[PDB]
């Protein structure tokens, strides 16, 4: 990570501190690395956080010089999603080839399989896609939090 | 080697952690185990001790003893692996008997609702199982049908979801006899269904912020169960009066609307109430809930000031009605009642009860009794806001008009009454329906339906009230019996697969044509409806014609030689019942003293005002109640027929209103006038799941991509292909004309491998989502910074 970068990658962390002494709670660590443009799983940021306990998830603390060793070794990784599978996935809840899914059983799906979401967080995201018969375009939505 | 359970959890979960003791799975060698007649448990545990040709000697596996029968007496028992199962479809082996025990255990065991097949059996505990919790709704929320243990807050989500996924309005009938639970069980559905699929404001047990409606929603049966429900022989908290509750929601999937189809509000005893039992709760909450001042303003003397109120105050077990008032008070202003516009509501009610006070002593003089005391109606009138004069003249001398004539009367001190009586008690269902609209004022492309009826009661007088809930409940029983064995085996047959019929043998038309049919052979309801508009008849002419008509009717039986109180019989579904024919005519006609009526028509209290403000169809010299019924109660059994049903049959343990006793053979009928054994054969019998050539080829198709070729193809065989595909065994499904049928739990495996297939990618997504979903809300507490 060029100094340019990882000057900025500062900016960042410490834009993330509510009180003051210049700590990331172990929780953070997730959004902070998304923030900088990651989208590590969930299990791929607890790996490098010594698999801790809700509890001390809620008390661990972090700073940016031990934290920036982590925003490295996730960055640099071997897989990734991709349109071409992302939305081959989805298309198979299109009840009817229709090329759309009902914004309820995406909905749905999203918060029972895998890292479940929670049912504001697909709400935040789904919301205003859904048509006049709240149908959805994945092909759209896929690439939206993409290339968002 | 599971898990472990929480004192509480295993009120609604199987314990299942021991160890794996080879006592039974050694005792297994008295093979000869079966199950044998009680007079005292139904069946009981005995084994074979010798098989005799038609007969077989067996001992008692319990009291030792040694006793043959009959070979066709004794049942086969099913492996100590079934004990406490959870979805009676599955032991090996159906029986009365298991089907008994089963519930039994599990009854014993701290759980009451049980599977079978389709539809749930639910018996009623009695006790307050800690079962209903925000805790435990969020358990179930989402959670498949066997992610989790049979209970209600299952059937709900169940069909809250199959509305949304197959896109096809819903309902949830709860049957069972009177007292079984009809009622509480709705109360959860909606319970759940408001929260589970309420919209938020952003945003352990009840604790929990319900959205705006729902909040009403909430509030509204409360309500209801107010001016409603009543003390009954069967039930210290009875629904007087059927409910069919609709809500509905948007193609999100949340809740909009709620509509209240209210039915036969038994508002008689409103006057006159049996032994032991008491009037509509209401009344006793303000006799008692009533303030100081407000006291007053209504006249509310104490009670058995009032002549109503037979057995005098009576009380009700764990209830108080002193809060009662409070909580039924508070529920109203939850719902929108307006400050006063409730006050109101209760002083109709003291009205409602003064009425009663009013005296008519006969006149050996005259022969028409008067009014020798003011006070009585002095003060009734002024609640109603109209004149005193007026009304006792018009309560006393009918100043009526018949035909092309003022046929100018005055009745007898009888008639100064049933009119007085039949004023009151009609000016009580004018409230009912009232609020109701008030309510559902509130309340109001998708609808649940929840369907509260009263259940099968059969008491000392068996009145006309009786005689259609006993109807309805034998009519809602042949609709489970035809969804369930007819209309099946008819797309059996449509689809053409490879099947023969079943006669279960479950047929109660003939009990509903002797009370339905109209032409023709007529109905009980039928001649009561003509006879009824003829002088020279009486309940007793009534009788007497209906012995005519129906006489020798499979499904009618003659009294105990008491045409004299001129009775008859019929044989429902849950069994027979002498009906007393007496004052049919006149409630099956509803008259009264229009004098009166218009009187308030034009009162100078509104409310009263628009409470009467429609008395055009008063009578004063239209259609019949029994068909003003019998026409909307079509209505609505036209609507469940456009509906999916959902059956949760409600099952009473014991009469003697006791918690933890639980009466074999009440139980055991129960489960026969149900259907229930049958109900469950056809699920294990025939295929209760089908799915159309192009959602099947749709939906797992990920499972045999390279079973259909890259070249299109005919949705059945190119599907026919992908069977081969998955090696199903050709005894799981049925491949017919548009549509494969399945067997039970064939295509829920066939759902999990496919959720299984796609995860990881869900898992892959989700993540860039909570990626995409955090880049954006944080780089926004950016700009309240840049602000
Ligand atoms: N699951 C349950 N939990 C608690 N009490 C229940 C339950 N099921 C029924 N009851 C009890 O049974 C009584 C009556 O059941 P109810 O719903 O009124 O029957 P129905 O509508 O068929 O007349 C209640 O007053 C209550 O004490
Ligand atoms: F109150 Al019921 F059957 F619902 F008697
Ligand atoms: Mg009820």
């Amino acid at each position: 990570f060029s100094e340019e970068q990882t000057a900025e990658f500062k900016e960042a962390f410490q834009l993330f501190d509510r009180t003051g002494d210049g700590k990331i709670l172990y929780s953070q660590c997730g959004d902070v690395m998304r923030a900088l443009g990651q989208n590590p799983t969930n299990a791929e940021v607890m790996k490098v956080l010594g698999n801790p306990k809700s509890d001390e998830m809620n008390l661990k603390t972090l700073k940016f010089e031990q934290f920036l060793p982590m925003m490295q070794t996730i960055a640099k990784n071997k897989d990734q999603g991709c349109f071409e599978d992302y939305v081959e996935g989805l298309r198979v809840f299109d009840k009817e080839g229709n090329g759309t899914v009902m914004g309820a059983e995406i909905r749905h799906v999203l918060v029972t399989l895998g890292e479940k979401m929670t049912e504001e967080e697909v709400e935040q995201l789904v919301a205003g896609h859904e048509d006049s018969n709240g149908c959805i375009n994945y092909e759209e939505l896929v690439r939206m939090v993409l290339s968002g | 080697a599971q898990k472990p359970l929480s004192d509480d959890e295993k009120f609604l979960f199987v314990d299942k952690n021991f160890v794996n003791n080879p006592l039974a799975q050694a005792d297994w060698s008295a093979k000869k185990l079966v199950w044998v007649p009680s007079e005292k448990h139904g069946f009981e545990a005995a084994s074979i001790k010798e098989e005799k040709g038609d007969e077989v000697t067996v001992e008692l596996q319990e009291n030792g003893k040694k006793v043959t029968l009959s070979k066709d007496d004794i049942q086969k028992m099913n492996p100590p692996k079934f004990s406490k199962v959870e979805d009676m479809a599955e032991l090996t082996c159906l029986n009365e008997a298991s089907v008994l025990h089963n519930l039994r255990e599990r009854y014993f065991s701290g759980l009451i609702y049980t599977y079978s097949g389709l539809f749930c059996v639910v018996i009623n505990p009695y006790k307050q199982l800690p079962i209903y919790s925000e805790k435990i709704i969020d358990m179930y929320k989402g959670k498949k049908r066997h992610e989790m243990p049979p209970h209600i807050y299952a059937i709900a989500d169940t069909a809250y979801r199959s509305m949304l996924q197959d896109r096809e309005d819903q309902s949830i009938l709860c049957t069972g006899e009177s007292g079984a639970g009809k009622t509480e069980n709705t109360k959860k559905v909606i319970q759940y269904l408001a929260v589970v699929a309420s919209s938020h404001k952003g945003k352990q047990g009840p604790s929990f912020s319900y959205g705006e409606l729902e909040k009403q929603l909430l509030q509204a049966n409360p309500i209801l169960e107010a001016f409603g429900n009543a003390k009954t022989v069967k039930n210290d908290n009875s629904s007087r009066f059927g409910k069919f509750i609709r809500i509905n929601f948007d193609v999100t999937g949340y809740i909009v609307g709620a509509n209240i189809e209210t039915y036969l509000l038994e508002k008689s005893r409103a006057i006159r109430q049996a032994k032991d039992e008491r009037t509509f709760h209401i009344f006793y909450y303000l006799i008692a809930g009533a303030s100081e001042q407000m006291r007053n303003d209504l006249l509310l003397e104490g009670f058995n000031n009032y002549t109503f109120l037979s057995n005098g105050h009576v009380p009700i077990p764990a209830q108080q009605d002193d809060e009662m008032f409070q909580e039924t008070l508070e529920a109203m202003t939850i719902m929108g009642f307006t400050e006063e516009e409730q006050t109101s509501i209760l002083r109709v009610v003291s009205s409602v009860l003064q009425l009663g006070n009013i005296v008519f002593k006969k006149e050996r003089n005259t022969d028409q009794a008067s009014m020798p005391d003011n006070t009585a109606a002095q003060k009734v009138c002024h609640l109603m806001g109209i004149n005193v004069t007026d009304f006792t003249r018009s309560i006393l001398t009918p100043r009526i008009k018949v035909g092309r004539d003022v046929v100018q009367k005055a009745q007898t001190k009888e008639q100064a009454d049933f009119a007085i009586e039949a004023l009151a008690k009609a000016k009580f269902e004018r409230l009912f329906r009232w609020i109701l609209t008030r309510v559902n004022k509130a309340l109001d492309a998708s609808f649940l339906g929840i369907l509260d009826i009263a259940g099968f009661e059969i008491f000392e007088i068996n009145s006309f009230e009786q005689l259609c809930i006993n109807y309805t409940n034998e009519k809602l029983q042949q609709l489970f019996n035809h969804t369930m064995f007819i209309l099946e085996q008819e797309e059996y047959q449509r689809e053409g697969i490879e099947w023969n019929f079943i006669d279960f043998g479950l047929d109660l038309q003939p009990c509903i044509e002797l009370i339905e049919r109209p032409t023709n052979p007529p109905g009980v309801l039928a001649l009561l409806d003509e006879e009824c508009w003829f002088p020279k008849a009486t309940d007793t002419s009534f009788v007497e014609k209906l012995i005519q008509e129906q006489g020798n009717h499979a499904k009618f039986q003659k009294s105990k030689q008491l045409k004299d109180k001129t009775e008859f019989c019929i044989l429902h579904y849950a069994g027979k019942v002498t009906y007393n024919a007496s004052a049919w005519l006149t409630k099956n006609m509803d008259p009264l003293n229009d004098n009166v009526t218009s009187l308030l028509n034009q009162s100078s209290d509104k409310f009263v005002a628009d409470l009467w403000k429609d008395v055009d169809r008063i009578v004063g010299l239209f259609r019949t109640v029994g068909q003003l019924y019998k026409e909307q109660l079509t209505k609505l059994m036209t609507t469940l027929r456009n509906t999916n049903p959902n059956f949760v049959r409600c099952i009473i343990p014991n009469h003697e209103k006791r918690a933890g006793k639980l009466d074999a053979h009440l139980v055991l009928e129960q489960l026969r006038c149900n259907g229930v054994l049958e109900g469950i054969r056809i699920c294990r019998q025939g295929f209760p799941n089908r799915i159309v050539f192009q959602e099947f080829r749709q939906r797992y198709e990920i499972l045999a991509a390279n079973a259909i070729p890259k070249g299109f193809m005919d949705g059945k065989q190119a599907c026919i292909l992908m069977i081969k595909a998955l090696e199903l065994d050709p005894n799981l499904y049925r491949i017919g004309q548009s549509k494969i049928f399945f067997r039970t739990g064939v295509l829920a495996h066939l759902e999990e491998e496919r959720d299984l297939k796609i995860t990881d990618v869900i898992i892959a997504f989700q993540a860039q989502c909570r990626g995409y979903l955090a880049r954006k809300a944080f780089a926004k507490r950016q700009q309240q910074l840049g602000s």
